[PDB]
């Protein structure tokens, strides 16, 4: 993301701009060349969440939502069990769990907005109360992501 | 509410909706009596900022009155909300309304911040 | 405007509701009464050739 | 008298619903009576064929 | 006055049950109120009641009333188009075809004897088949007279150019 | 043109008689359908055709509407008498198919 903002500036010695365009194209092709299912399952199994340009896209969540459905949303129930497990016990709203809580809420917001059947996976595991309890605490960016997921579930709950 | 049980299951056809003109509700009541026989019940409830209308119909003519009710600038449908799974449907509407004020307060605090 | 006409409209409003259900039930019985004999005749006609 | 006219039409609609259901119950009873009337009818011809086969 | 047709006999069709009472003269029947309670006493009452026609449920009557009103409007437009073509043909007066006798019987005597009698409809037949066949026969009968009037207008238009081209 | 005029006249009269009989049967069926749908019980009603002279339809419609208007109800009747058939206005149409006004009972107007 900083390479795109640095690519807006242009001056002489345009070979460095060609190296910036080759680095942006090589970074975009190398980042998009990886698997989203094995990277998302390996990141969920590793207990670490990190933002990315292609990982935050709705097409990867919509494409992985169909392949994830093999145990009645076992991947979304595992991610909601990881976010509810890290937020419930382990000093939630802290340094370590604050990145995976906001990344799991922002990643769960696109999955909740893409499919209206994800409310049963959160209600079955128990992660529905974690968004409401986390919405009125610190980390107001994660409270805005959980408020966006709760507004997405509230939009499909009542029409 | 309108000791009667005709809104919890299916033993009567009811048409509830909000309107902003009682003259269109009187013309809809005269059109319902002229085009569907003596089946509507004249009920009036004070709202606000609005007028609450309640009409009754048969269990096999709900689709016919939806065209005149929708074309009469009214929302006389079978239900006015999407929460009707519980018994009764007012508990689910109060359950969603209890969290909607908290989500609106959190969105207002996030927007103000 | 008067409340006396409400029972006069409710009497025909109930009489039409009874007449519609009776008119449906008479056609339902009129269809089933022929359908049972058609099923029995199809059963006996299905069985006789297998018997012979 | 606000809840009386809707209750009378609701009771008439319930009686019309039960009268509509009784014709379906009698229609199911005739559908059972068709095969119940044919299953005893096949055995009268099967034994008539076996009576004509036992003589041969 | 130009709110109605004043060049033909007008008729008013009214229907009521056997328990109604008029609000202009209490203590009187509807039969005596039809002739005696009429304005000026010149209203002629004729018999127009009919028996049942195998009417089904109440849900089919609302769908049949729109087709009966549309077929009555189409038959009324076709009868007014045929009478307008007959009056436009210059063969009858403005009052003919609207007050004259039909089939050797007058309009009040023929309307008083109208007991649901037809040569293609019966009391045991459905109203939808006679309502569709009446609108189809009226539409074909109006279309035949319209095509004959268009052919006569084209023949007169060719005869005008032939007569003008012949001399003058 | 003469043969088309004679055949158009004979087909016009022969189609006009069957069109008038079909219009009378359609009005007789619609009057019984509206009378059976409006009143309900009993299934047999007393219907008649009143032959009124020209220029007196307003008094017969106002007297019949004021006399039989209370049978349908107390809010369906109207105090508007007559109709308007002008070229710059089509209001006050006596019928149950418009929103300007409705009829208080089973009654139809026939203008031949």
């Amino acid at each position: 993301p900083t390479v795109q903002s640095l690519s807006e500036r242009k001056y002489s010695d345009e070979e460095l701009r060609q190296d910036i365009s080759n680095l942006k194209e090589i970074l975009e092709n190398e980042y998009q060349e990886l698997t989203s299912f094995d990277e998302y399952v390996a990141e969920l199994d590793s207990k670490l969440l990190c933002w990315s340009p292609p990982h935050v896209d709705n097409g990867f969540w919509s494409d992985n939502i169909d392949e994830f459905k093999k145990d009645n949303y076992k991947i979304f129930r595992q991610l909601i069990e990881l976010l509810q497990a890290k937020v419930r016990n382990g000093d939630v709203n802290a340094k370590q769990e604050k990145i995976i809580i906001q990344v799991a809420l922002n990643d769960i917001t696109h999955v909740v907005e893409l499919l209206p059947e994800s409310i049963d996976v959160l209600d079955k595991t128990g992660g529905k109360a974690d968004i409401m309890e986390l919405l009125n605490h610190s980390d107001s960016r994660v409270k805005y992501e959980a408020l966006k997921a709760t507004q997405a579930i509230i939009g499909y709950t009542f029409k | 509410e309108f000791n009667i049980a005709a809104a919890i299951g299916a033993s009567v056809n009811y048409v509830t909706g909000v309107i902003a003109r009682d003259k269109v509700a009187t013309l809809e009541q005269i059109l319902w009596r002229v085009l569907r026989g003596n089946l509507f019940f004249k009920t009036v409830e004070i709202e606000q900022k609005n007028a609450f209308i309640v009409f009754s119909h048969g269990d096999l003519i709900i689709k016919r009155i939806r065209k005149i009710a929708e074309s009469l600038d009214a929302n006389l449908y079978d239900v006015d909300s999407s929460n009707e799974g519980r018994s009764q449907q007012l508990a689910k509407v109060n359950k969603n309304l209890s969290d909607l004020y908290t989500v609106l307060k959190t969105t207002s605090t996030t927007l103000e911040s | 405007l008067t409340p006396n006409q409400v029972n006069d409209e409710l009497n025909k409003m109930q009489a039409f509701i009874r007449k519609e259900a009776e008119e449906k039930a008479k056609e339902i019985q009129l269809k089933a009464d022929q359908e049972y004999e058609i099923e029995k005749t199809n059963i006996v006609r299905n069985e006789t050739n297998n018997i012979d | 008298s606000q809840k009386n006219g809707i209750a009378t039409l609701l009771q008439a609609e319930k009686e019309a619903h039960e009268i509509v259901s009784k014709a379906r119950k009698y229609r199911q009873d005739k559908l059972k009576q068709a095969k119940t009337d044919a299953a005893k009818e096949i055995d009268s011809y099967k034994i008539q064929k076996d009576k004509e086969l036992k003589e041969f | 006055m130009a709110t109605a047709l004043y060049t033909a006999n007008d008729f008013i069709l009214i229907s009521l049950p056997q328990n109604a009472q008029p609000v202009t003269a209490p203590g009187s029947k509807t039969d005596s109120w039809f002739n005696e309670t009429l304005i000026g006493g010149r209203a002629f009452v004729s018999d127009f009641k009919i028996p049942e026609f195998k009417i089904g449920s109440l849900d089919t009557l609302i769908v049949e009333s729109e087709e009966l009103s549309k077929v009555d409007n189409q038959i009324g437009a076709s009868i007014g188009k045929i009478i307008e073509i007959l009056q436009g043909l210059n063969e009858t007066s403005t009052n003919a075809y609207r007050t004259l006798p039909i089939n050797n019987m007058p309009v009040p005597e023929y309307l008083e004897n109208f007991q649901w009698q037809t040569r293609k409809f019966k009391l045991d037949k459905s109203i939808k088949d006679l309502i569709t066949l009446i609108s189809n026969e009226s539409s074909q009968l109006d279309a035949d007279v319209r095509a004959t009037y268009a052919n006569y207008n084209s023949a007169k238009t060719n005869l005008a150019a032939a007569e003008r081209k012949k001399t003058g | 043109e003469q043969s088309l005029r004679v055949q158009l006249v004979r087909l016009a009269k022969t189609a006009y008689v069957d069109v008038f009989i079909n219009w009378f049967h359609i009005k007789a069926l619609r009057v019984y359908v509206e009378s059976v749908l409006r009143y309900g019980l009993p299934p047999h009603f007393n219907i008649k055709i009143i032959a009124v002279p020209p220029k007196n339809l307003s008094k017969c419609k106002s007297e019949l509407i004021d006399a039989f208007g209370f049978l349908g109800g107390n809010a369906f009747m109207k105090d508007k008498k007559g109709k308007i058939n002008k070229q710059d206005t089509s209001l006050h149409q006596y019928a149950s198919l418009v929103d300007t006004e409705y009829e208080p009972f089973v009654m139809y107007i026939i203008n031949l």
